[PDB]
């Protein structure tokens, strides 16, 4: 689906800027499509 | 909403003496009560609204947020008395520019100030009960160029008792108003 | 010519001023003491520094910057570090007692002694300046001085000198942390009255920071000296386009005609893309599109609010360094085409950029490195509603048993001065709606 | 469960167990008084009239010269009383001691502040309705009382600040309940701004001081 | 410029200002002739807070010494650093008090606050712009109890927007010099509610649980005990005399805490104490600094705070740290323990940071935070006052001189008013329907 | 919505439009560029009046 590395990053990461707080770098990008 | 009525006159959209006058109004209440009590003086059934804060208790004319209350006749006219505690009311409006502006009156914000969208005026209320008989038509044409064309919605917050809210195409003299809105 | 005059307040004011004034210094060929060297020379150009500094007769360049605090204990190292004397003296304005975190403190009572001497001061910088752009003042709403006295800077600003800019780079308070207790009062009451006297305002709030220095630097554990240098580069790069020359430069007045719509929205966010460390510098190459995408990526953006949330009103990049114009305008157009970056629909051009040729500077002891390229980016999301309504939350939560008040009141206040201020508050929220919403 | 600030819940996953309970809102156990004891010794010269208009004290002597040194703070000791005889003793005949007389409740009201505070001091509701319908009372039909209390606002006070937002949440539904002034949050509303309206200077910094949400009136 | 004058009271007084004057002395480089042997450039810039100067080379301090007794102000001069006061500061009776509040309030002490008024207006006069005054006393005895009121009643009339702060060695639960003092303890909470800005509440009984199971030292003693109390009230304010990277003194902390006016009775506590077998093994670092001060075994006072709620709390730290650090912790004691902190007021947490440590270790911390496990120590001392009071006890040592009965009753009024009013916050919630 | 004093006799010599105040004494700033702007219509009553008011408008 996706076609950059930007949308990586958006697409389904369910990370809340507002709400995750002290996360680490892999608990940012976690997918749907992998719970 | 509100379109199809023939709006000629008087129209009324709260009234106190009523099986359930809040069924348009939405309501929020935070640190605050809602109630429905007698006052001592007229002898009849108004509605009690208090709360510590000014800005969180309210009740909102139209319960859907999106929906818009049209109503086209110029004046606003409550029923609500005086208590020594803040309170606000406001507003909205249509112009002729297709755009809708406010008009906040608060209780204790001395100067008025006129911005894009906002205008924050004073008032004082007298000392027994009042209704208050607020002019328009002529508030946005003197804080803007602008004409009159509908009034959206309108809300009122916190520290007051509510009877009787409806509009007016003229202030009219209190001989010639029907006795169903006469005060007592 | 191109004269701005910085102003610093507060504890906070004072320590982003010695990182941003060791940079000048470092960008510059300026030494410590004040002069320029002379037997070796940095500064290829003739007056690349007189936007920020001035000269006497003889070899000395003093800066236009007044450090103004209310407690002797942090501006008493400026008297004694070792630019204790790149200062003039009768600049560095000190109080006897401090406003106590109290924004009603440092307005009513403690900033009335020092709103008088400071007026004068920046009188005598201003009048050296015979074509002033306009100020910068650097505050944090967190204190008692940095909201208080910062409030009653700019009432008198504005009755004194008029339409002169004033931007502030300022420090919202962090969303889950802050330090104090009474903060989400000053809060409150300063973005109220930092409201109609200002010109723009680049919040960028602390816990950001801490979250760029944990993952993009590899700085675990940082301090408040790690998060001063990267102000500092973004209070650079705005004004680069100052001493430097460009192939599309941007002064500060273009900044706001073309990022903000209406007099009310001037909180734009922040970014500088490529903050990197030196052993993953010199692997990677840092094209401008490889760069471009880091300024929309969410978590390196500088305050806690998503842009994933809502309708882009602006952007305005600005790049330095190794930077052609046919690579901006390359980049650019990917950022339209996905779907996923919302633009709102009343802005179909949406971007303003600036080149400059000057590459950043490193600094000694700093963190970052030595790089050919940047970019930083201010754009103005209807994202920044979302960090309005938690601060109305945490203020509506402890005014509504009136914790707290008893201080504020009791000294040069009235009761009703919390609750015009929270109707401003609640004013702005539905702004950033019917801004923002599209039309039928 | 945890207890607090311990090694444990520090835990991934602990939940914790908060503080116990606290003191206010409930009710509290009665004691004794002397209203009780010298009743049943039979000093008191009150009888009682079934009359088919209400129930009212009769009176064997005049009220105009009455003891009020000795028998006004020994009816308010009868405020905490809550069965038949004795909760309508006390509250009728301190009405009809307090509708007659001039220059002589003037040097009691220092002596009557200790049982104010103790039938306060129970969290009862139904007393709490009665002893506030009195302090407005009290603050009317004499004159110059108003000025004589503003010290002893700072004793009184503290009870009336827990229970002053004590108000019904009926969103329209019409509350039957008016005729009997039975809430409290309007009836403490009613009794500190008739506390302000006598007292000159000083009246409105000691409330604000002791209810602290306070916010004045007569501007 | 903003100087602090300090006051002592009583024979408890100068047992702990005799100590605290050797701990900052020697934070300061003075050596016992009162000269200055130091060693940095940092330790001589705010000396004038606590110091003067005289002409020679010598500092004395801002410290005026009270006492009933003549016989303690020898010994207090007669010690290690005794001599560097000016003997003319001083203050002594002549007949003491005979542990009764009431001779050290109306009886004999009034005869003495007369001449300490002079002293204290002498050296307050000097001052640049003074900032606060400190008492150090304890509540069972008649002078620093018992002057230790009247001292501070009229006080406050005469500098009235000044900061005052006391340390309140309160009486403890069951360990009990005296069997006099819970009159002195209900008659002087009366005098200490309203008129303080500043009151720390140390019990003797939870110094005695620090030196038995943290210190774990065997024979413990009066200065083994005054040791932790000055090396808490050293590090309160130690953030006006060190430049701090986030700094806050007297003011930013009283004003900071507390959030209605009656309640300023906190519960002091110091972070890294470790027994003297068991310091080389040790690794001091900020999330230990934490969970060593967040715990109920090491509060100062004897109520332990999982009987009810912070209200604010405050923690200033000294050392090289981190900031990310400092906050991070709070944040995560905070939310992992969340029924012990209040709703209303939702981030309670309060930190500074200096960077200059105590001698001889590299970082430390302290700690005060209200919690409504204090009303423990109220509901306490009111038993052991109507146990004794309904009987009539010791009356007539404090009636015949010249007092009256109700004067009981109207201080157990005022203690009982305080323990009704913590239980209204500690029970009172966000929204105000679930009460009841 | 109903602002315009107009009503319509449907006459046997075709239609007029009748007036229930004068129109001599109209608000002609605020009522004629609101039958300019009723010319894009074409369903049967909003034609009419629009191209029927402006002319007695206009001769009055």
């Amino acid at each position: 689906k996706i076609p950059k590395d930007d949308l990586d990053f958006r697409l389904a990461t369910l990370y809340n800027h507002h709400t995750g707080a002290f996360k680490n770098k892999t608990e940012i990008l976690l997918h749907q499509e992998t719970i | 909403m509100f379109k199809n009525t023939f709006q000629s006159g008087f129209l009324s959209i709260l009234y106190s003496i009523g099986s359930k006058p809040l069924q348009i109004w939405d309501k929020k209440v935070r640190n605050g009560h809602i109630k429905r009590i007698t006052d001592n003086d007229i002898q009849s059934l108004v509605l009690e609204i208090e709360g510590t804060n000014v800005s969180t208790t309210y009740i909102t004319c139209p319960a859907d947020p999106k929906k818009t209350l049209g109503i086209k006749l110029p004046f606003l006219v409550m029923i609500i008395k005086n208590l020594k505690k803040y309170f606000t009311f406001e507003v909205q409006v249509l112009d002729d520019k297709n755009v809708r502006r406010r008009f906040r009156a608060s209780n204790y914000q001395s100067t008025t100030r006129v911005k894009p969208f906002i205008c924050t005026m004073p008032m004082r209320l007298d000392d027994g009960w009042n209704q208050i008989q607020f002019n328009l038509s002529d508030f946005t044409r003197r804080a803007y160029g602008t004409n009159y064309i509908e009034t959206l919605r309108v809300q009122i917050h916190a520290n007051c008792r509510i009877r009787r809210v409806y509009f007016s195409d003229r202030l009219y003299s209190e001989d010639e108003l029907p006795a169903e809105f006469k005060l007592y | 010519m191109r004269e701005c005059i910085s102003i610093h307040v507060g504890q906070a004011g004072v320590q982003i001023g010695n990182a941003c004034w060791e940079l000048y210094c470092l960008e510059h060929g300026i030494q410590p003491d004040g002069q320029m060297p002379s037997d070796k020379t940095i500064g290829g150009g003739d007056d690349s520094f007189n936007t920020f500094f001035s000269e006497t007769g003889a070899g000395k360049h003093v800066p236009r910057a007044v450090f103004v605090d209310l407690e002797p204990t942090v501006i008493d190292e400026v008297r004694t570090g070792t630019y204790r004397q790149l200062f003039h003296p009768e600049q560095l304005i000190t109080g006897k007692e401090d406003a106590a975190n109290n924004y009603a403190r440092g307005h009513y009572t403690i900033g009335k002694e020092i709103i008088d001497l400071v007026l004068d001061r920046i009188r005598k910088l201003a009048d050296q300046c015979t074509g002033l752009q306009g100020f910068l003042v650097f505050h944090s709403f967190g204190g008692g001085t940095g909201s208080g006295f910062t409030s009653l800077l700019m009432e008198r600003l504005s009755v004194d000198y008029g339409k002169k800019s004033k931007l502030e780079f300022s420090i919202y308070p962090a969303p889950q942390v802050s330090t104090a207790v009474v903060e989400p009062y000053n809060s409150i009451l300063t973005t109220h009255t930092t409201l109609e006297h200002s010109d723009c305002a680049f919040m960028v709030d602390n816990e950001a920071i801490y979250d760029i220095c944990r993952r993009n630097l590899d700085i675990e554990r940082p301090t408040y000296t790690n998060l001063n240098r990267l102000i500092g580069q973004i209070v650079s790069s705005i004004t680069a386009s100052l001493r430097f020359d460009g192939a599309l430069n941007v002064d500060l007045t273009e900044f706001q005609t073309n990022l903000v719509p209406y007099p009310r929205i001037h909180f734009p966010l922040a970014t500088y893309a490529p903050v990197i460390s030196a052993e993953k510098a010199y692997h990677e190459q840092l094209s401008v599109a490889e760069i471009t995408n880091a300024c929309f990526e969410p978590a390196n953006q500088m305050v806690k609010c998503d842009p994933r949330h809502g309708k882009y009103m602006a952007c305005c990049l600005l790049y330095r360094g190794d930077v052609v114009p046919k690579d901006v305008n390359a980049a650019i157009a990917t950022i339209k085409t996905k779907r996923t970056i919302q633009f709102v629909d009343w802005c179909p051009t949406g971007f303003k950029v600036g080149i400059n040729y000057q590459p950043p500077t490193v600094v000694p002891g700093g963190d970052l490195a030595k790089v050919q390229r940047a970019v930083c980016m201010l754009s103005n999301t209807t994202a920044i509603a979302e960090a309005w309504a938690r601060l109305d939350h945490k203020f509506d939560l402890m005014y509504a048993k009136r914790a707290f008040v008893h201080w504020y009141v009791g000294e040069g206040m009235e009761e009703g001065e919390f609750s015009e201020a929270r109707e401003d508050m609640a004013a702005l929220e539905k702004d950033y709606e019917e801004v923002g919403v599209d039309s039928v | 469960v945890s207890e607090g600030f311990t090694v444990k819940a520090m835990m991934k996953n602990s939940v914790v167990r908060g503080p116990p309970v606290a003191g206010a809102f409930k009710e509290r156990p009665a004691k004794p008084t002397t209203f009780r004891k010298c009743y049943e010794r039979g000093d008191f010269p009150i009888a009682l009239e079934h009359d088919s208009k209400g129930n009212k004290i009769a009176w064997k002597v005049e009220i105009e010269k009455l003891d009020y040194h000795h028998y006004l703070p020994l009816f308010f000791d009868g405020l905490s009383e809550m069965t038949f005889p004795y909760e309508f003793f006390a509250r009728r005949g301190i009405h009809d001691m307090l509708e007659h007389g001039g220059n002589k409740i003037l040097p009691v009201i220092p002596q009557l502040i200790i049982p104010i505070k103790n039938a306060l001091n129970l969290r009862n509701r139904q007393i709490i309705c009665v002893t506030l319908k009195v302090l407005q009372h009290l603050v009317v039909s004499s004159e110059m009382v108003g000025e004589a209390l503003l010290p002893y606002y700072r004793q009184i006070l503290p009870i009336l600040n827990i229970f002053k937002n004590m108000n019904v949440n009926s969103g329209d539904g019409i509350d039957y309940s008016q005729q009997k002034r039975e809430n409290i949050g309007d009836l403490i509303q009613e009794t500190l701004e008739a506390f302000e309206r006598y007292g000159g200077e000083d009246a409105f910094i000691n409330i604000k001081y002791m209810v602290p949400t306070y916010e004045s009136c007569l501007l | 410029m903003r100087e602090i004058v300090h006051l002592q009271a009583g024979q408890c007084g100068n047992q702990i200002g005799a100590k605290f004057w050797e701990v900052i002395s020697d934070e300061h480089g003075i050596d016992p002739t009162g000269t200055y042997h130091g060693d940095s450039d940092l330790q001589l810039e705010r000396i004038n807070v606590y110091y003067n100067e005289a002409t020679g080379g010598k500092y004395v301090p801002r410290a005026v010494l009270v006492d009933l007794e003549p016989g303690t102000m020898d010994s207090v001069r007669s010690g290690p650093f005794g001599q560097i006061f000016r003997p003319d500061n001083f203050v002594f009776g002549q007949s003491g008090a005979g542990n009764n509040w009431a001779k050290g309030h109306y009886t004999e002490g009034a005869e003495l606050v007369d001449s300490v008024l002079d002293v204290v207006r002498k050296e307050a006069e000097s001052c640049d712009c003074l900032q606060g005054f400190q008492l150090t006393h304890s509540l069972g005895g008649g002078t620093g109890s018992g002057m230790g009121t009247l001292l501070i009643s009229k006080i406050r009339e005469e500098y009235p927007d000044r900061i005052m702060n006391t340390f309140s060695v309160v009486p403890s639960p069951k360990v009990s010099d005296t069997v006099v003092e819970p009159y002195n303890a209900t008659l002087s909470v009366h005098q200490l509610v309203e008129n303080t800005d500043e009151t720390y509440c140390i019990d003797n009984e939870a110094l005695y649980d620090i030196c038995f199971r943290t210190l774990k030292l065997t024979t413990p003693t009066y200065g083994d005990l005054n040791h932790l109390v000055s090396a808490t009230m050293s590090g309160v304010t130690t953030c006006l005399r060190f430049p701090g990277q986030l700094n806050a003194d007297l003011r930013k902390l009283a004003v900071n805490m507390v959030p209605f006016p009656r309640l300023h009775f906190f519960m002091p506590g110091f972070a890294p104490l470790t027994s003297r077998g068991s310091q080389q093994y040790r690794a001091l670092t900020v999330p230990e600094l934490t969970q060593q001060m967040f715990d109920a075994k090491n509060m100062m006072a004897a109520c332990d705070p999982r009987h009810g709620r912070y209200l604010t709390v405050a923690a200033v730290f000294r050392g090289r740290m981190s900031m990310k650090e400092v906050d991070e912790q709070m944040l995560n004691v905070q939310n992992k323990n969340s029924s012990y902190f209040v709703e209303w007021i939702p981030n309670n947490v309060k930190t500074a940071v200096c960077d200059i440590p105590p001698r001889g270790l590299k970082m430390s911390a302290t700690f005060i935070g209200n919690s409504t496990a204090i009303q423990e120590l109220f509901k306490r001392i009111s038993e052991q006052f109507t146990a004794m009071f309904r009987r009539k006890a010791f009356l007539h040592w404090y009636t015949g001189e010249g007092m009256d009965e109700m004067e009981f009753t109207e201080a157990e009024s005022n203690m009982n008013d305080l323990v009704s009013e913590y239980q209204q916050y500690q029970d009172a919630t966000a929204e105000e329907e679930g009460e009841f």
